[PDB]
């Protein structure tokens, strides 16, 4: 999912096959990405 | 589930004490409170990690 929020901020809901550390870039682990960096871990 | 980042928040309290006329210890209102430094300030501190502890 690619989200366009208020003010033009783009957020993505991306699932990967390997764990991504916080504020970094790349069973499925799902994350919320702000500018290519992991902002929130969903599980 | 969440990311694991921990912050320790230490509050420093410097108390001032005096002896009254009847020998009772009186705590001064001039006691000082110091919070951890954040954005060049030590009077306001907001938690910015996922987990925190206070001391
Ligand atoms: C996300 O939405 C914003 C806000 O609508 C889009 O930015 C607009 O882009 C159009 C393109 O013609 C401009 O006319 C507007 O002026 C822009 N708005 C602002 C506030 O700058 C943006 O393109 C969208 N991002 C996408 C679709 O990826
Ligand atoms: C709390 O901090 C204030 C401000 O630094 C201290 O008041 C100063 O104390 C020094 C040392 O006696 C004096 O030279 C200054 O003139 C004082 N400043 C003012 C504005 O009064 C105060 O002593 C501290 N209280 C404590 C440590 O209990
Ligand atoms: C995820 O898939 C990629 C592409 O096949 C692979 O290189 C990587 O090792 C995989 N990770 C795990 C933890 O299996
Ligand atoms: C997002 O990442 C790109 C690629 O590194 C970078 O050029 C850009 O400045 C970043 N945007 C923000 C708002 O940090
Ligand atoms: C905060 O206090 C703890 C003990 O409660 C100490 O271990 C830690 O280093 C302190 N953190 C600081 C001063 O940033
Ligand atoms: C205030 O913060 C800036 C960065 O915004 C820093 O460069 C500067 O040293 C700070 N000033 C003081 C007096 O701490």
């Amino acid at each position: 999912f690619s989200l366009n929020t208020t003010g033009g901020v783009i957020l993505e809901i991306s699932c990967y096959n390997d764990t991504v550390r916080e504020s970094s870039f790349y069973p499925k682990y799902c994350y919320v990405l702000y500018n290519g960096t992991a902002l929130k871990y969903l599980g | 589930p969440s990311f694991y980042s921990h912050t320790s928040v230490n509050i420093t309290i410097d108390l001032g004490m005096k002896l009254s006329g009847y020998g009772q210890p009186i705590a001064s209102a001039l006691s000082n409170i110091t919070l951890p430094m954040q954005d060049n300030n030590t009077d306001v501190y907001c938690i910015r990690s996922n987990q925190f502890s206070v001391y």
